[PDB]
């Protein structure tokens, strides 16, 4: 293994740069049936440990692999059960480790009754004069931590680790949308008669992903349409429409259908 | 002098119907103004007749352009004008060169005249119009031949800023109609920028064209640019790749350096009362709220007497808008506001299905259930080809609304219409029949509906081999049917599908508490709580199973543990009040299980504080009145509960048992018969009635009632099987 030599040689921002580890990942760590992916992932935790955005934003790009293999094998053949706490540690370092406080995401709604950077409400008639203006709403917060990943908040944690990708869209590479949207394309219809048409191989189990996970994965597909990945994102979002129709989640079929009526 | 102020008043307003009258007046002095005014009146008159088209051929020879050639070569020939009017005559000359198809000499003119040394402050409007169209025409002359990108920056960015200056200018004058070159200079810049991959200056030019104050003729342009910018805000950009419109773009970005800075720009919004969106979603929300207002301004509302092709674009554009709103308020989970937005969108759809349906899902995701059922009725009226619509209506009718009759009708309309949906059709029809079975009065009707739901659940179980809800709710309806090992088989099929479920493991443990496998079921609750700790109902199952094979101490430990979990998860909504009351009453059941009336009196008093007229609380109060040896008080509270819910069973059991004690055998007979009519599947009803029959002597039906109670006791769980919810 070339990456084995890499781990043998490594173990201060100049150490960031690297395309040799991705190709040697293609020729060494294409197979997930090796249990030495665990500590190097912790080494990927080291690249996540510091505040350097570079090591994060192009060494974070292989975790959906271990989500599908490690988590599809684990959360259903042997399995260790450790990197759920590594991803959970990433969750803790996302909700807490900015300065030492928990993260409370909250925007404020605009208004047509308010002067703003783009318009004026004063010279216009009595339509938009009068509604809760200049008021704030909360959309993600507050959110406590978790010690070890269990099945109550496995998809809450997965949900906000996906919300980490809801803030770092443009910095992604195309391969991230490739594997991320193929694996996220197969997680949704995995235990249904739709994967029979998709013929996506793997375990034939229905994964109980939740509604928020589907919304904040629809934002990701919606970023995947507009980087050349057209047909994969199209069939993926169609699968989300099907899963939302059988599962009767309103808002993912709401959003995804709004995508279906928003493509040329 | 003053004649130049009146004619200047006509030229600043761009009035092209009086100019031949003005040169008909203008007098004695020999000038060259008439050739420029009439020639520009004939070029602008030709634009008022035949405007220029995009992707046009090199024109010529045209007699009207030969006239303009006479005017321009005459004004340039004599030279009885100012130098800047000869400059603009060279600009219309080079414009003639662009229309006719001249390439090199046009660029020779635009390199010679010079517009950037011509000032921008205190400039008359027609000068800004001719010179601005010379910016656009100049860039076109730069582009029709093979850093030229910097020239696009120059002529097109200056064309944009000074064009906005002309539009705010003319609105400034008229308060004191769109052209081709305005569209060329405004659109061509950013369009080429996204052709180049110049994302940063694309967003920059968008925010430049948007931070300008609204011109009444740019409202189309502002709406379209708010649409496109909203698109790129939602499909290419994140919050880390975001910068405020008051701020600077980065230099090394995945999505160039400014060269110049003009002497004058348009009116840019700023001040202290402005709002600056600090992330891309807020700015998209502003762009699309503006686009929603302008979408109603541009709406025809399908008047359609004879007006269709000028309507469908007004509909499709708004569709793009509200789809973007759906993504915007969707990824942020703000669905009540989404329902208000689409509710503002509903002025369009007369038969247009997509708007009704997205509106319906919008009402559904935001907890609005009744209106959602109405809208789904209208969506059935529009498109009967979809089962998802009456399926969702059936979901909301059997949910919090509890419209079982309606749920039956919608389910029938599903059955009238692959197997993965019709399986849900018989599933919703079956859950509907089961919920109707619970809420019926007679025994026979209840058994009819039970057999109906049992049949429908068999149908949905056949139609789908990979459905944990067909197998599971089939096992649950069979569990209400008291046939235990079969329901256990289907539960083994459910956990065979998914072994990490709350209700499936819960039904496994309850059935194992029905076959009296105590530590087995308690271990199932141990695993099910080891993976689902904060689940309340599994904790109640732990309470009851610990009451079976553990005793009262560990049960009280679990009860206070659930006090820790309720105080943990909550401080609010209604049902946590009831869950707490469940904790107090289960603990009180433990203290009764020991035989300690005061502690249970405290527990049921703390529950009584929550819901004073709850029949379960009155029932526990009656049990305590049984513990303190007051049969009259217990009778009183047991009649307290039977006016709250006359269909409650246990109060009739212990009440009529008191009546069996107090000798009034008639009332015990009656009330036990009515308790048979409400629910004949509760064994202690048959114990009490059987002992009234033993108090009457009719030992045949007496031993039949005791055998009834024995068999029902053989089919009895720890917690009643209706505790696992019947929800799609």
């Amino acid at each position: 293994g070339v990456v084995e030599e890499w781990l043998s040689e490594f173990k201060l921002p100049n150490y960031a740069t690297k395309s040799s580890l991705v190709s040697s990942l293609y020729k060494v760590i294409q197979e997930p049936q090796s249990e030495l992916l665990e500590p190097v992932c912790h080494q990927l935790f080291e690249f996540y440990r510091s505040g350097e955005e570079q090591l994060l934003q192009f060494t974070l790009q292989f975790l959906p692999e271990l989500i599908w293999c490690y988590l599809a094998v684990s959360a259903s053949v042997h399995s260790s059960g450790c990197i759920e706490a590594l991803l959970l540690g990433v969750y803790n370092l996302e909700i807490v480790d900015k300065q030492g406080h928990t993260k409370v995401l909250s925007f404020t709604i605009p208004s047509l009754s308010k002067p703003s950077v783009y318009h004026e409400p004063s010279s216009i008639g009595s339509m938009a004069l009068t509604q809760h203006g200049l008021s704030k709403v909360v959309y993600s917060g507050p959110h406590p931590q978790r010690e070890m990943l269990t099945a109550q908040n496995r998809f809450e944690v997965l949900t906000f680790l996906l919300l980490c990708y809801n803030a770092a869209l443009t910095y992604m590479p195309s391969v991230s949308l490739q594997s991320l949207c193929q694996i996220c394309s197969r997680i949704c219809v995995c235990g249904y008669p739709r994967q029979h048409v998709r013929k996506y191989k793997g375990i034939s189990s229905r994964i109980p992903v939740s509604s928020g996970f589907m919304v904040q994965m629809l934002t990701g597909i919606y970023f995947a349409f507009y980087n050349g990945e057209w047909d994969l994102a199209q069939k993926a979002l169609d699968d989300i429409i099907y899963r939302a129709q059988l599962e009767l989640y309103p808002e993912p079929l709401l959003v995804a259908n709004a995508i279906k009526a928003s493509l040329p | 002098s003053r004649l130049e102020t009146e004619i200047e008043r006509c030229r600043s307003e761009c009035q092209w119907e009086r100019i031949p009258e003005l040169v008909k007046q203008l007098l004695i002095a020999n000038d060259d103004m008439a050739e420029l005014l009439l020639g520009e009146s004939k070029l602008e008159q030709y634009l008022k007749e035949h405007p220029l088209r995009q992707g046009a051929s090199p024109r010529g020879p045209k007699p009207q352009l030969t006239e303009v050639r006479k005017h321009l070569t005459a004004a340039l020939d004599r030279g009885n004008l100012k130098s800047e009017f000869l400059q603009e005559s060279n600009l219309i000359m080079a414009k003639l060169n662009y229309v006719e198809g001249d390439y090199k000499e046009a660029l020779n003119i635009y390199a010679r005249v010079g517009l950037d040394d011509l000032p921008l402050t205190a400039v008359p409007p027609y000068r800004l119009r001719v010179i601005a169209e010379a910016y656009a025409t100049k860039g076109l002359c730069l582009e029709k031949l093979p850093d030229r990108e910097q020239d696009v920056i120059t002529c097109y960015e200056k064309a944009g800023d000074i064009a906005l200056l002309y539009l705010q200018e003319i609105e400034r004058v008229i308060l004191s109609e769109l052209g081709f070159f305005l569209e060329t200079g405004l659109q061509r810049a950013h369009v080429l920028y996204f052709k180049n991959g110049n994302l940063t200056r694309g967003v920059g030019r968008f925010r430049e064209l948007l931070r300008a104050v609204e011109t009444r003729t740019t409202q189309n342009l502002r709406m379209t640019i708010a649409r496109q910018l909203a698109e790129i805000l939602l499909r290419g950009m994140c919050e880390q790749s975001y910068w405020n419109p008051l701020e600077d773009p980065p230099c090394q970005s995945p999505l160039n350096t400014k060269t110049y800075t003009l002497t004058r720009r348009a009116r840019v919004y700023s001040g202290e009362n402005i709002f600056c969106p600090q992330e891309n979603t807020e700015e998209a929300l502003l762009l699309l709220l503006i686009s929603e207002s302008m979408a109603n301004r541009d709406a025809v509302l399908s008047r359609i007497p004879e007006h269709k092709s000028d309507r469908l674009i007004s509909l499709q554009s708004a569709s793009v808008v509200y789809d973007l709103l759906t993504i915007a308020l969707g990824r942020r989970g703000q669905y009540e506001m989404l329902s208000e937005c689409l509710e503002r969108a509903m002025k369009f759809a007369f038969e247009e299905f997509h708007l009704w349906y997205q509106f319906a899902l919008s009402l559904m995701a935001a907890g609005k259930s009744a209106r959602a059922v109405k809208v789904l009725k209208e969506c059935i009226r529009l498109k009967p080809d979809d089962a998802t619509i009456p399926l969702l209506a059936a979901k909301l009718c059997m949910g919090s609304l509890h419209w079982l009759e309606e749920a039956e009708k919608f389910a029938k309309t599903v059955v009238d219409v692959t197997s993965e949906f019709k399986a849900k059709g018989y599933l919703a029809l079956g859950l509907t029949y089961s919920l109707q079975a619970t809420d019926a009065s007679l025994r026979g009707m209840q058994e009819v509906l039970q057999r109906k739901a049992l049949l429908a659940f068999q149908r949905a179980h056949s139609l789908s081999p990979t459905d944990h809800q067909a197998a599971f709710y089939l096992a649950l309806q069979l569990a209400i049917s008291r046939q235990i090992p079969e329901a256990l088989g289907y539960v083994r099929q459910a956990l065979q599908l998914q072994g990490d479920d709350a209700n499936s493991l819960h039904l496994l443990a309850l059935l194992l508490s029905a076959q009296k496998h105590y530590h087995d079921a308690l271990n199932i609750i141990d695993m099910a709580l080891s993976e689902y700790p904060e689940n309340f109902i599994l904790l109640f199952s732990k309470v009851k199973l610990q009451s079976l094979c553990r005793g009262p101490d560990e049960a009280l430990l679990t009860c206070k543990h659930m006090l820790q979990i309720w105080k943990s998860c909550y401080n609010g909504p209604l049902h946590p009040w009831m869950t707490l009351a469940q904790i107090w009453l289960h603990a009180a059941e433990v203290y009764i299980g020991i035989g300690k009336p005061a502690e249970a009196t405290a527990c049921t008093q703390e529950a009584a504080n929550l819901f004073p007229m709850s029949h379960n609380v009155l029932y526990m109060r009656g049990q305590i009145a049984e513990l303190r040896g007051s049969m009259d008080e217990a009778r009183r509270w047991y009649e307290e509960a039977l006016a709250i819910s006359p269909t409650h069973v246990k109060s009739m059991q212990r009440l009529a048992l008191i009546l069996h004690q107090l000798g009034r055998y008639s009332l015990a007979e009656k009330i036990l018969r009515d308790a048979v009519q409400v629910n004949s599947t509760a064994h202690e009803v048959w114990n009490g009635l059987g002992e009234v029959l033993q108090a009457q002597g009719n030992d045949a039906a007496a031993t039949e009632c005791f055998l009834t109670a024995l068999e029902l006791e053989a089919s009895s769980p720890a917690v009643p099987f209706t505790i696992i919810p019947r929800v799609l």
